[PDB]
C-alpha cells in the first residue's frame, strides 16, 4: 500500500487449459486529436479536441510442453467470418498473492500464432507466442 | 418582439436630458424607427459620470470574472502561505485572462498589454500578513468600450 | 567626425547586509556587488530625453553611470555640444531581484500596497556624501517612536529597540544603539502612489460655485486641469465625490491642488512596470538645485560639466535570536552565555538584538563552548501587541 | 546563482491525488520559417521570415502503487467531443525547494494512457506513462 | 602558428547578458549543382556547372542557472511576421586568449527553443538548447 | 520593406454574427478582348483592343457550431425575385489587428449553400460552404 | 461555445429496419442568377437576379448482412408512373444520444440500387448503395 | 473584496483497531491516520445547498471538517453573511477502502444485504463526547 510494486507476479484467464504465461505486452488506450482555427484569431497555432478511440493488440508468450497444444485448438476453430471469441482477464498479484490490477479485455480472438525456431547450437527453451485482438480494455486497480 | 408600440415618443432634444445630466443619474429609452421596430436605445448605468462603471456591459463583465476567480481560488483554504500556493494561484489566473482576452474582451496586442497579476512578498504582502493568514492579490484588466456618436460632414465637391 | 565621452554622473546603493558599519565612511571595496539584487531602469521619456540630450546611460556593478558628449577646451573645462539652459527631468525605475529582501532590509511591517519611495536631488542632506533621501529627524522629548526608527542625536545615529509612548530628556541606553553618523532611508520616503482613475471628494460643496483643478509637478508647471460643476439640487454642506483621469500624463511626483489649495500629493504611475520598487528622478534647473548637487555651470555663454556622485543606502535589519530544540539541552541560568536568556529547557533567546549580515564576523558559544549556527534569511517572526503594535521580532534556530 | 541547476529536484500539478513522478519530456516551442526570392536579387540564396507556432505533446512517467488509479480516472472523463480540461504548472527545486524554473501548461487534457508490462524475469518495478496535448506554455525563470 | 589548433576555447557575441556556451554546430556552406549533356558528345557522362547557395541552421547549448531567461526572451520578441534581428559573431581563441578563426552571421533570430528532461534518477546538469535561422555566413582566417 | 505579408490572419463582414472563416477565395477581375484586322495591314496578325468586364462568384468555408443557422437564414430569405442584398468587405489583418488590403463587394446575395457529408469513418471537424454573387469589387491597399 | 463538431455519429429514418449507415452525401441548395444589361449604362458589366431553386439526389452506403433486403423492397414497388413515396429524416447526434442538426427532406423514392462487387482476393466487407429523388428539403439547427 | 473563513464543524472516525483502549480517552494521538480505509463523500444535494450557504468542505486525515464563511466583529462573536434562520439538512456517504474490514470491525455476522447503516446528530449520547450513534 505505500511500497511500489513488482512486475514479476501475475496470471491470466484466457479459458484455456494451463496456465504459466512468461511475457504480457500491449496494454494502451488512446484518443485522435482534431485540431481548428480561423482566420482571425489573435493566436497563430490551432486548438484541439478528442476525436476517436483506438486500441492496441495484446501479444503474449509462454514455454512449450508435451501434450499442450492450446494456441492452435483456439485460433483453428475459425469458419469464413465466424469465430470462437472469448472474455480475458489479466491481474497483477502481490506478496500475499491478492489481485490489485485488473485488465479486462473484450472479445477477443486470436489473430496469430508463432512457433519455435530450431537451432543445432541453442541452449534455451523452447519459446511460443500468440497475438490477439479484441473490442475493448478497461483498468481496475482499488 | 410581441410588441405593437410605445406609450409615449421620446425627441433627440428630451433624450439629451435623459441620456447625460450633472448628477450623474441616467435613463435609457425605448424608442421606435421607421422600418426597424422598436429598439433599446442607451446602455448606461445610474453613475454615468463615472469614468469607469459608466457602461452597463463593463460592470457585468467585472461581476462573471471575480466570480470567477472566487471559485478558482477557494480551494487553497487552509493551505501553507508560501511561495508554492502563490505561483499556483497566478497560473490560475493569468490561463482564464488568457482565455478571456482570446476572444476579443480586452483590449490589447498581446497578452503582456491586456491584463497583470500582482502576488507575493516584494508584490502585495509583507511578514504581518504571512503571520495573519492573509493573501493579496492585484489584478488589472483593459476592457474595450463602445462608440456612441457619428458625426457626419458633407460638402459640394470642387469642379 | 570626433566624438568625446566624458562620465558626467555617479549614481550609488548601498547596503549594510553586505558593508556593515564603518567607522568612518569612505568609498566602498573593491568587490562590491549588488548587479544581483537591485537594478536601475530609465523610462521612455527618460530614453527619449537622453537620446535628444546625446547623453549614454550604462549600468555598472555599484549602480549607473551617465556619460556626456563633449568638446575639449584648453582651459581643462568641458563644455556640451550646445548649452543646456533649459529645465529638464530624468526618471528611472528601481526594481529589486533577490526574494526575502522585505526581511533583512529595516522596512517598516505595516500593511502598504498604495505607497512607493522616491529618491530625488531636492533633498539638501550635503553630509558626507550627496544623499537622494530626506534628512533624518532629531531626537527630541516628549514622542512616539517605533521599534525600528533611526534618529540623529549627540554627532551619532540612534536606532531604536522597543516601543516609547513618551520619551526622556536623555536617551535610555536600553532602548537605542549607538552607531556611526550617516543618513538612511526611513518612512519619510513613502508616498501614495496613484494609477489612472481617482475619486476626489469636495467638502462643503456649494451648488452656487465652481471648481478648478490643477495638477504640478516639480518643476512648478502646471501639467493639467478641468472644471467641476456641482449640480443645483444638490443640499449645501454634503460631500461630493467625482472621477478624475490623467491618462496623458508621464510618471513622476505631482501636488494635486482645487483653486489655489494643495488638496494632495503623489506619485502618479503608468503602469509601464507595475512591479517596480521605487522612483528616481534628477533634475536640471539652475533655481530649484542648490549648488553642491547641480551638473553644470554656465559661463561665457556655454556650459561646462561637473562630474558628481549621488548616494543611497540601505540599513540592515535587527532581530532577536531564539534557539529551539527537539530533545532537551542540558543548560541552565548557571552556565550559558551572560548574553543569553534561558526561556524553557528546549529554548534559550539573545537578550538584545543582532543584527543581520551574510558573513557575520563572530558567531556566539554555547555553555560547552560550542560556535553556533547564524539564523537565515527566509522566515521572521514579529509578535504583535494588545494595542496590535509590533512588539519584538525573532529569528528561530532549529537544532 | 552562480552554480548550475542539476535535473532531479521537481514538482508537478497536474490536478491528481498524489506525487512523486519519475520522467517529465517535452517542454519545446518552435516557429514555421517562410522564405522567398525575387528575380533580380543580387544573391542567389532566400530571405526568411517568422511563421506559425508549433507546440509538442508531454510525457509524464510514474510508478505503479495499490490504490491509485488517476491516469484512467482523468483520461475516462471523455464524452465525444468534450473532456475535463487543467491547468499544469510544472516547477523546478533548488537545495532549499526554492521554485526557480517553473513552466505553465494552458488547456491540457490526456490523449494516452500505457500500462507497464508483465515478465516472469523482470527484477525491475512497474511503470506507467501518460502522454498529454495542450494549447499553451510559457517559462518563467528569475 | 606551426602547431594544430584544438576545439576547447570559444566564445559567442551574440547581444545576450551572459556568456559561457557548452556546444556550437552547424557551420557549413554549399553551391547546387547543374548537369547539361546534349547527344552528339563523344563521353558518355555530363558536364556540371554551379547553381545556387545553401546555407544550414546553427544550434547552440549551454547550461542552466538561476535568474538567466535569455533564450526565451529573446524568442518571445516575436510579432505575425515581424522579429528582433541580430549580428552574431563566433570567434575561436588560441592559448593567449587572440581571436584567430571568426564566423560572421547575418540576420540571425531564433527559430527553436529547446528546455531540459527531468529525471528522478539524473545526475547530470540540466542543459537547454537554441536553433537559429540567419541570412549569410562568413569566415576569416590569419 | 523587403518582406512580404503572410495568407493566415484576415476577418469578413457579411452581416452574420460569426467573424471567422477558414476558406475564402474567389477575388478576381477581367476585361476581354476584341480583334481587328483589314486586308491590307503588313503585318499578318490581329489588332486588340478592350471590351466589356466580368466578375467571379465567390465562395467561403467554415466550421460548424450548435445553435448558428445563418447561411440557411441568408439564402432562405427569397422570393420570386427579391432577395436581401449586403455590403461585403473582406480584410487582411496586420500585428496590430488592424487592415492592410481591404475588398469590397457590392450588391451581394448567396447562390449557393453546401453542408458537410457523413462518414462513420471520418476523423475530421464537419464544415459547411457558402457560394455568392455580386456586381462589383474594388481593391484597397495603402 | 469555442468548438465544433465532428462528422461521425449520425441516424435516418427512411422506414426502414437498420439505423446505421456508413455513408450519407448530396444535402444541397441551389438558385440560378439571371442576367441583364441595357445599351446606356455607365457600367460595362450586367446586373443580376434570382431564378428558379434546384435540388440534388442523396446517395446512401450500408453494409450488407443475412436477411436484409430493404434497398430492393423499396426500388421493386413501382408501377407504371406509381411509387410508394416516404419523408426523410437525417439528424446528426450528441453525445447525449440527442440531434443537433436536423435535415428533412420531402417526397422521397429510390431512383438508383447498387451491389457490392466480387473478388477473390479482396479482402473487404461488402457494401451497398442507394439513390434517391425527392421534391424538398430543409435544415434545421438549434 | 475581503473574504473570512472560520472552522465550524469537526467529524472525527475512532478505530480500536489501531487505537486500543485507553484508560480515559482524550483527543487522538498525532500519528492518527484511516485515510486507506474510510471515506466521507458529499452528495449531489449536499454540494449545491453547501453552495447556496457559502460553505465549504474539505477532507482530513481523521476525517472531514466544514468551513463558514463570516464577518469579524469586534466582540470575538463571528456571524454569518446572512442569517441562516430556516431548516437545512446535510448528507453524506461513508465508504470503505480497506478489504477484509467486515473481519476486524465487530460486526454482525448475519446475513443482511437490505441494510444500511446511518448516524444523526439527533442522537443525545453527550456523554465525554458528542456521539453520532
Amino acid at each position: 500500500a505505500e511500497y511500489p510494486l513488482p512486475k514479476f507476479h501475475f496470471q491470466v484467464d484466457w479459458g484455456g487449459s494451463r496456465l504459466g504465461f512468461t511475457e504480457v505486452s500491449g496494454l494502451d488506450v488512446e484518443t485522435e486529436v482534431i485540431e481548428y482555427r480561423e482566420g482571425n484569431l489573435p493566436q497563430y497555432h490551432k486548438l484541439k479536441m478528442p476525436g476517436m478511440q483506438k486500441f492496441s493488440n495484446i501479444t503474449m508468450k509462454r514455454g512449450t510442453f508435451q501434450g499442450d497444444n492450446d494456441f492452435y485448438k483456439w485460433w483453428n476453430t475459425v469458419a469464413l467470418n465466424t469465430i470462437e471469441r472469448r472474455d480475458l482477464t489479466i491481474s497483477l498479484l502481490n506478496e500475499k498473492h491478492e489481485p490489485v490490477v485488473v485488465w479486462k479485455v473484450n472479445r477477443a480472438w486470436p489473430t496469430k500464432v508463432q512457433s519455435t525456431d530450431l537451432k543445432g547450437d541453442g541452449n534455451e527453451v523452447a519459446i511460443e507466442s500468440i497475438e490477439v485482438a479484441h473490442e475493448g480494455l478497461t483498468i481496475q486497480n482499488g | 418582439s410581441s410588441v405593437i408600440k410605445p406609450v409615449l415618443k421620446i425627441t433627440n432634444e428630451q433624450q439629451n436630458n435623459l441620456n447625460v445630466h450633472p448628477t450623474g443619474k441616467s435613463i435609457n429609452a425605448i424608442r421606435a424607427f421607421t422600418g426597424k421596430g422598436t429598439l433599446i436605445w442607451g446602455a448606461r448605468t445610474l453613475a454615468g459620470n463615472d469614468n469607469e462603471w459608466r457602461y452597463v456591459s463593463v460592470r457585468r463583465f467585472f461581476n462573471m470574472a471575480e466570480e470567477s476567480i472566487k471559485k478558482g481560488s477557494e480551494p487553497f483554504v487552509f493551505e501553507p502561505n508560501d511561495a508554492n500556493t502563490w505561483t499556483k494561484v497566478k497560473a490560475m489566473i493569468e490561463n482564464f485572462l488568457t482565455l478571456q482576452w482570446r476572444a476579443g474582451a480586452l483590449a490589447g496586442a498581446k497578452p503582456e498589454q491586456a491584463f497583470y497579476v500582482k502576488i507575493g512578498l516584494n508584490e502585495t504582502m509583507t511578514a504581518l500578513d504571512i503571520l495573519e493568514g492573509r493573501m493579496i492579490v492585484e489584478i488589472g484588466m483593459a476592457v474595450v468600450r463602445p462608440a456612441e456618436f457619428i458625426i457626419l460632414k458633407f460638402s459640394h465637391k470642387m469642379q | 567626425m570626433k566624438i568625446l565621452y566624458k562620465k558626467i554622473l555617479n549614481l550609488e546603493l548601498w547596503h549594510d547586509f553586505y558593508l556593515g558599519q564603518p567607522n568612518t565612511p569612505g568609498s566602498l571595496p573593491n568587490n562590491y556587488d549588488i548587479s544581483r539584487t537591485l537594478a536601475l531602469v530609465p523610462t521612455q521619456e527618460c530614453l527619449r530625453v537622453l537620446a535628444n540630450l546625446r547623453w549614454v546611460f550604462r549600468p555598472q556593478l555599484y549602480g549607473a553611470s551617465l556619460f556626456a558628449n563633449v568638446n575639449a577646451a584648453p582651459s581643462g573645462q568641458f563644455p556640451t555640444i550646445f548649452p543646456i539652459d533649459r529645465v529638464y527631468r530624468l526618471t528611472f525605475w528601481l526594481v529589486v531581484s533577490d526574494r526575502y529582501f522585505a526581511n533583512f532590509t529595516n522596512l517598516s511591517l505595516i500593511n502598504s500596497r498604495n505607497q512607493i519611495y522616491y529618491f530625488s536631488n531636492l533633498s539638501g542632506n550635503e553630509g558626507h556624501a550627496l544623499f537622494l533621501t530626506q534628512p533624518l529627524s532629531a531626537y527630541t522629548t516628549n514622542n512616539e517612536y517605533q521599534l525600528g526608527q533611526l534618529v540623529t542625536h549627540a554627532d551619532k545615529t540612534l536606532e531604536s529597540l522597543t516601543y516609547q509612548g513618551n520619551a526622556t530628556n536623555i536617551p535610555n541606553p536600553s532602548d537605542w544603539d549607538s552607531l556611526p553618523a550617516s543618513q538612511y532611508v526611513s518612512e519619510l520616503d513613502h508616498l501614495p502612489r496613484q494609477g489612472t482613475y481617482r475619486t476626489q471628494v469636495i467638502t462643503n460643496a456649494n451648488p452656487d460655485n465652481t471648481y478648478n483643478f490643477t495638477l504640478v509637478n516639480t518643476n512648478e508647471q502646471e501639467s493639467w486641469a478641468i472644471d467641476v460643476i456641482v449640480p443645483d439640487t444638490h443640499k449645501s454642506g454634503e460631500p461630493f465625490s467625482t472621477s478624475l483621469n490623467f491618462v496623458g500624463q508621464t510618471p513622476g511626483h505631482y501636488r494635486l491642488l482645487e483653486n489655489d489649495t494643495q488638496v494632495a500629493e503623489f506619485v502618479l504611475v503608468d503602469n509601464s512596470l507595475p512591479e517596480a520598487f521605487a522612483l528616481v528622478e534628477v533634475i536640471l534647473n539652475p533655481e530649484l538645485v542648490p549648488s553642491a548637487f547641480s551638473l553644470l555651470q554656465a559661463s561665457a555663454g556655454q556650459t561646462f560639466i561637473q562630474p558628481k556622485t549621488y548616494v543611497i543606502r540601505f540599513k540592515n535589519r535587527a532581530t532577536r535570536w531564539r534557539y529551539r530544540y527537539e530533545q532537551p539541552h542540558g543548560c541552565s541560568a548557571a552556565n550559558l552565555p551572560s548574553y543569553f536568556n534561558l526561556i524553557d529547557t528546549h529554548t534559550y533567546a539573545t537578550a538584545r538584538p543582532i543584527g543581520l549580515r551574510q558573513r557575520p564576523d563572530s558567531l556566539l558559544n554555547d555553555c560547552q563552548d560550542r560556535p553556533l549556527p547564524a539564523p537565515s534569511i527566509t522566515l521572521i517572526q514579529p509578535e504583535t501587541d494588545g494595542s496590535q503594535r509590533i512588539a519584538r521580532i525573532f529569528s528561530d534556530i532549529y537544532l
